[PDB]
């Protein structure tokens, strides 16, 4: 996302990017 | 000629330690290419710095090639070249 965000605001015409959150879902067996 | 230029002499006289590095950076910005080709009679420091410079260009080329091969947005060629240059430079 660091290299996605840099290429975006300089093309579709400071900013700090936090650590992204992993949200992960599944359809496996339900305990 | 009438244009306005700051007193660089007095600023150097009062802050020579900072202006040493300022002048070194300004010199490094516009360095002429060596007309003479490097050979086996040059100093060890010269070949070490030449290898460091070549390694720098190879790192920049490899990172530019890798990011261009990823092709994130699949999409203004000058804007994308500039943004790719900045992302390779700070990565």
């Amino acid at each position: 996302a660091k290299r996605i965000s840099i290429l975006s605001r300089a093309q579709s015409a400071l900013n700090s990017l936090p650590t992204f959150q992993l949200i992960l879902n599944s359809n496996a067996n339900q305990i | 000629q009438g244009t306005q230029a700051d007193d660089l002499v007095s600023a150097i006289q009062q802050n020579a330690n900072h202006f040493t590095e300022l002048f070194c950076r300004a010199i490094d910005n516009n360095m002429p290419l060596p007309t003479k080709e490097i050979d086996y009679k040059d100093d060890v420091l010269d070949v070490i710095l030449n290898q460091r410079r070549l390694r720098n260009e190879r790192m920049l080329s490899d990172r530019t090639n890798e990011i261009r091969s990823e092709n994130l947005m699949d999409t203004p060629p000058s804007s994308m070249n500039d943004a790719l240059r900045e992302v390779v430079e700070d990565e």
